[PDB]
């Protein structure tokens, strides 16, 4: 039955390379250790080859180094504040969905260029002193040309399509699992084009890189009030990514962010590795030599 | 079990010779091929100009100079305007084609320096700020530097590739180096890579095509001062669908 | 005895993560060349 | 109903915590997944890629300059032409690297790893180089006799521009941890110095100054262990 | 199938040794009695050989005696205080994961020289009143390298990687299991040596006996807060160790301690036995003597 | 869902409480486990270790000298040499055991004591001691015609420099309780006394005072029960 | 069914014999051994210096007086400046073995007190703090404290061996008595115990070998006054690795 | 009928305290020597 | 210290009243000349 399927669920570890042992090698002809990095190809030298190994027969597990376990891990997306006090007695905010407004779920996706995931959204919301007293929000998801509210009591939130969360802020954080939703086969981080035809010779040129491929609508959110409550609501958004497929990876980005949907670095650019006095100097002490 | 040094490439009536070759870098171990009827979408029988378009176009030449910074060419813009290839990509919407890019540059053995040539794909191209906020103009690159054409665009600031990622990190490309010192070319076989089978040739451009220099070009007087660098191309397995009025842009 | 990985719900996607499939493939990165080239040669000859 | 009794851990989030949650689109069909050539699904495949190592990383030294080791004709012999650190994790010329970058994102690392040098300078220069990989316990050594006492290569330019010094896994813990500094130190790999065993000897009429290229890599045993956030680029307010 | 295994889960029973019947012996050359404690051998003599011992088929359990079950018990092993009123208005603490702080667990832990285990970790937050109101807390590990916080709103409560646990003060406590997480085979309480080479010429020598395999990091607190709150919250946390192993057992603290990290007992050294009035001088008045 | 009730108990956080929790870091793998020797896997073994009873725990006796037995030539005949307790967590000369200290990790006790006498003089010395256990129920014997009535070892010196006496497991109940004193003494386990069976007779021109090492430790049949908190040290301030 | 009081030990080039003789003490029942292939980590192959340097090296003889404390020394540190064994120690990063301590006390059968001979794994000195808050300087022990060299460091509250644990538990150790009526000796096999395969020799001290007098020495006028006690260790089954520039310490 | 000794996590380490392997060998700490001494002999003979 | 660090016997004084230490054939010619002294030490055989 099904039995044999729940048993061999646990994590199987695959163990990193063994080294063999190896024995010194005095003739020509056989030159491991000669390579041509012009070939665009990473050497293949092995240890075994260079040096005189012993056999280790290694049991470190390489299972964490999987892009699925690089990437399922929940962090944050979008800080969505839903004001109702002071100058903005609005009660509700339409968010639009971007994950590349934070740094470090950022950076973690634009390793690869394209990516094809599921999802799983939580929302942690509070008010500003921490607290979270019993009132009913309502987390309406917008899909890409459905009518955005613009109010608190709008037709909108009769959610009668819409996919709506009701949910108080005592309660746990709200927890739902969204697919790949998207045009084309996977999301696209990089676009190098324009969305439309034309001649592109604005002043600003702000389409370039948009593709509408990522864009997925915006996040809806509400309190469930009769009138205004003065009372400011943070929702933090936090995005869990399951299921996924990675391609084309890309150098880590070394430059700060400045804008959102751009790649922009400022113009005083910072090195990638931290500076030192000459190119013959280490900070490692060390010990005493023996004999000098 | 080695590479020869000397190689001939031959596609449609073109022909390329090279006697100091390292090797032919086959990007990601896949070669270019049709749309398999499993992954197309578009139900219009797409037109296949087999030896008509897929052949080798010398494009650019650009002189290296001791104080050059590179250059930069993205693949379906640099082809949009020249043969039969730039016929079918303006007269269709879509667009599907891998290429074998190959840069030539050579010179004495009195001579040294090394380029760094990749294949970036979705080379997205990013305008320096001067730390301004309020979303001016100088926040995003003007269309001469993110579609150059076939005159290609000299990089800004190489050490960043012009999109604030690391220059030394750009090897996780398909790449490969012109060392004066070992070869004289740079052969790099790209598949169609892109998250749709097909795609508009005019707004999409699938990869950035970088020549940087990292050694810089060092000789002593007497030795022949111009070396130029000489960009070479081929579609490969070129399809186009969506017939319509030719569209420049 | 080990109870998960089963799935609640009709959608395929409301499943958790698929941590089961580890493969490694370097070759497509580190090594994409036409001619293979042996570890005891010398590549360029 | 069925009795049950809740346990410490209800009603808390952990963000790593793989688990089911209700679907908010019953039914729905994603698109067809096409082939997309470039598909990764280990950062272990990423490690093993040969990337610049910035061992020029002086100040003063900008841009591409920092990617090169300058080899130049000497007037004495057995100098030293360069050195640096092979902690993945340390801030300095392994910053630069695709391994380096990886390996910032995981607490503990392990296995050998692998640079690559090529030469760029005439096909008239000739040279020789000893490359040697001291292994802890010892500062920089100072001469080229004391670093030959270590696991070193020595490297003959050629036809062959490229040679590769394997950086041997000699440690005594299983894991090396990549926070480096202060007791951390206890994790250090060592040092790699390049010396001059020959002349770099040039005819007339060539430049007699040249540069090496460091690519730094990992080998087939590499592994890491206990991912967690890098500490690369920083946030000071959201990027709207 | 897999009933079977769950059927054989209880905890099985296995007896004290037996005691055989046994009746005097008088001769010569066998003296079961007479030993040599300078072979350092502890005495093989029974009851059996000494006296005239009846059949005792002993049934008394042995099995709470185990390593395991000695020690997989929740003890006190850190107290911190996330400090957001008076002159300290942080609503964060990194604190630097020792489980040496408190003389019960330590005491205990102390016994054995190597130890490699799993651990559960319990975190009990409460106001200085004892009272829990709903304040959402964030409890974040940082391992050796991770970049610590230095503000409640610095961006490495962003947690992309980090592990991180988000619990109101009114939810029963957190609990989370922790692997074996160290370099080496064990960790290791006693570390008769220096970190780093040198010369250990130091007027302090704060360096001795550290060993940095034990170093795990830090558990940095905050309260998801956007200002101060004026309330102190003391988080205890409490340790569980389970899937146990062992290694060269030592003698049980007697002096008492000093410093963390450190054995160090004062100059009045206290014996390890209680003083009486002389060698010859019991506290047992027991019965009355029939014939005296 | 699935139609549940909450029983009593919920929410409780039991610091003894075998169960489940989540895993904070997904896919680890430990260090591999290497053989270490000295594994112990019960603290019966650790008991069951001879280890020196501080029988001369007497006010202004110091340092290594409060664990030696004295003894010396007696001018009379039938002395009392020295006298302890049997109760292993009890305050006394058991305190300074592996035994006694792990008994006061548990609440109740059982099974067979075990004390070895090791003789310290010189290999010119000869004598004869009674070694005898009382029962409870009696005081400690004040004449050693007394104590030879019960469990009792005649000790001759020699080249076995060492005897052992067993506390035989002598009691009504099962098991006995650690804590001693008050109503509690109804759990005590007797005395051991050491009479001179003999004189302590020494040639000319040599120490006519010695030392007897008392090691005390846990026969085979020991056992203990209901795991609890000692009250061995004490502590009044965190350790920062 | 009993052991002999004769005995002689040979490893390398040396021998001791022993006419009084207990037994010979197999700490934790482990012999010492080679790192197995499954247990190691380091990818250097080992040096196995197999006679050179696993042989007994006479170090140190202290003088047993009336009112002595008790003398320990760090089995590493003990061996690491003299023979082909210190040498060893000093150019390879890392080192692991075994050892053979034999303790070396002989008097007359007039004279009478008993040594206590242990071998502790990990010990770890504690400093003796005059109830000093303010983490001075004497809250931790000088580097002459930790690793005494060949000299050994006499105790200063043998009662809770210089590391606040009390001395009558000591004897959970692998451990021999010296009792000048039975034996003369004592012998202690010890495996290496740490919980690395390899270490280095000169920070780490993977055992402490104490030797403490329970019974005072005690004898009449005219028996010999100075009575030695020498210690006499050799190294079993060594290896190195990690071989570079040699480092005192 | 017990049902216990379940994991419900992928990893191992977070299943319940493992208190079925109760092992005692107390030769390895009370008789750490080489020739092996019968109860009933003298041992230094 | 530096004699033990040579071919040596550790001798205990008791019943059995002689102890042997043989001198061990290191040398490195097959035979020593029985003349000494002058280049013939280079046949010397060493010091107990
Ligand atoms: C009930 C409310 C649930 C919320 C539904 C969330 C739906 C989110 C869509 C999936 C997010 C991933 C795609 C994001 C790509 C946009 C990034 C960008 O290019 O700026
Ligand atoms: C989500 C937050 C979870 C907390 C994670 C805790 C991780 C703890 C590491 C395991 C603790 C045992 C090792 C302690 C050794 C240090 C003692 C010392 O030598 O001072």
């Amino acid at each position: 039955s099904a039995v044999s399927a729940l048993a061999d669920t646990t994590i199987s570890r695959v163990t990193a390379a063994n080294t063999a042992a190896s024995t010194h090698s005095l003739g020509t002809g056989r030159v491991p250790a000669l390579q041509a990095a012009e070939t665009g190809a990473s050497s293949n030298s092995s240890d075994e080859n260079l040096i005189e190994t012993r056999c280790v027969m290694n049991r470190n597990g390489v299972n964490e180094a999987s892009v699925e376990h690089f990437y399922s891990r929940a962090g944050l997306v979008g800080v969505v504040e839903v004001k109702d006090s002071g100058t903005s007695l609005d009660g509700y905010t339409v968010w639009p969905i971007d994950v590349m407004g934070f740094v470090q779920q950022r950076r973690k996706l634009e390793l690869s260029t394209y990516m094809r995931f599921d999802a799983e959204f939580t929302f942690v919301s509070n008010l500003n002193n921490s607290t979270t007293p019993g009132m009913l929000l309502q987390y309406m998801y917008v899909p890409p040309g459905a009518p955005k509210p613009d109010s608190r009591k709008s037709y909108q939130w009769q959610t009668a399509t819409n996919p709506s969360v009701f949910a108080k802020l005592s309660d746990p954080p709200p927890q739902v699992s969204v697919p790949f939703m998207s045009p084309a086969t996977a999301y696209q981080w990089f676009y190098d084009g324009y969305p439309t035809f034309g001649e592109h010779k604005q002043a600003t040129n702000l389409q370039y890189g948009q593709c509408p491929n990522n864009m997925m609508g915006h996040f809806a959110i509400r309190t469930v009030s009769e009138s205004t409550t003065g009372k400011n609501i943070h929702v933090r958004v936090y995005m869990r990514i399951k299921h996924v497929r990675a391609w084309v990876p890309r150098p880590l980005r070394s430059q700060a962010y400045m804008v959102k949907n751009y790649p922009t670095y400022s113009q005083t650019i910072t090195n990638t590795a931290t500076d030192r006095a000459s190119i013959t100097t280490t900070d490692y002490e060390g010990g005493v030599p023996a004999s000098p | 079990g080695y590479s020869d040094r000397v190689a001939q490439l031959t596609v449609g009536n073109s022909t390329i010779t090279t006697q100091e070759a390292a090797n032919i870098v086959l990007s990601y171990g896949e070669w270019p091929e049709y749309c398999p009827s499993t992954d197309a979408t578009a139900v219009d029988k797409p037109t296949r100009p087999d030896v008509s378009v897929n052949r080798f176009y010398t494009l650019s030449t650009k002189s290296w100079k001791t104080e050059s910074t590179g250059w930069y060419w993205k693949f379906p813009d640099v082809l949009n305007d020249t043969g039969v290839f730039g016929q079918n990509a303006q007269f269709h919407y879509l667009y599907r084609s891998g290429f074998c890019m190959h840069v030539q540059c050579n010179a004495s053995k009195f001579h040294q320096g090394a380029l760094l040539v990749a294949a970036i794909p979705e080379f997205v191209i990013a305008a320096s700020s001067p730390a301004t906020k309020p979303n001016s103009q100088g926040l995003y690159p003007d269309f001469a530097h993110t579609n150059p054409g076939k005159d290609g665009q000299e990089f800004r600031d190489p050490y960043v590739l012009d999109a604030g990622i690391p220059l030394s990190q750009a090897l996780i490309f398909p790449h490969q180096w012109i060392n004066l010192r070992t070869n004289n070319c740079a052969t790099i076989i790209m598949p169609y890579i892109n998250a749709l089978p097909f795609d508009s040739a005019l707004n999409h451009s699938n990869f950035g095509l970088v020549v940087i220099p990292i050694s810089p070009l060092k000789y002593c007087n007497g030795a022949t001062t111009e070396v130029p660098i000489t960009l070479t191309i081929a579609p490969l397995n070129s399809e186009f669908s969506g017939l319509r009025q030719a569209i420049k842009q | 005895i080990n109870f998960t990985n089963i799935n609640y719900y009709k959608d395929s996607y409301a499943a958790s993560a698929s941590r089961q499939d580890f493969a490694q493939d370097p070759a497509k990165f580190t090594r994409p060349v036409l001619d293979a080239i042996r570890e005891a040669a010398a590549p360029l000859q | 109903g069925f009795p049950t009794e809740l346990k410490p851990g209800t009603n808390q989030f952990l963000t790593t915590d793989d688990g089911t949650s209700p679907p908010i689109l019953p039914g729905f069909e994603p698109t067809p997944l096409i082939h997309i050539p470039g598909e990764f699904t280990s950062l272990l495949d990423l490690c093993q890629v040969e990337t610049i190592l910035e061992v020029n990383n002086t100040t003063g030294t900008t841009g591409v300059s920092r990617l090169l080791i300058p080899v130049r004709a000497q007037n004495n012999v057995d100098q030293l032409c360069a050195s640096f650190q092979v902690d993945p994790g340390r801030n300095g010329p392994w910053q630069s690297t695709m391994v380096g970058q990886i390996c910032r994102y995981y607490t503990q690392w392990s296995g050998s790893l692998k640079v690559t040098f090529m030469f760029t300078g005439s096909f008239m220069a000739t040279g020789k180089m000893l490359i040697a990989y001291t292994p802890p316990g010892s500062a920089q050594p100072t001469t080229r006799e004391a670093a030959m006492l270590g696991t070193h290569i020595v490297w003959d330019f050629g036809l062959q521009s490229s040679v590769t010094l394997v950086i041997p896994w000699i440690s005594n813990t299983h894991f090396r941890a990549v926070k480096t500094g202060g007791v951390y130190d206890y994790y250090a790999t060592g040092i790699v110095t390049i010396w001059y065993q020959t002349n770099f000897v040039v005819p007339p009429d060539t430049p007699t100054e040249a540069n090496i290229i460091a690519l730094g890599a990992a080998q087939k045993n590499f592994t890491l262990k206990l991912c967690k956030d890098t500490d690369e680029i920083q946030q000071t307010a959201e990027y709207q």
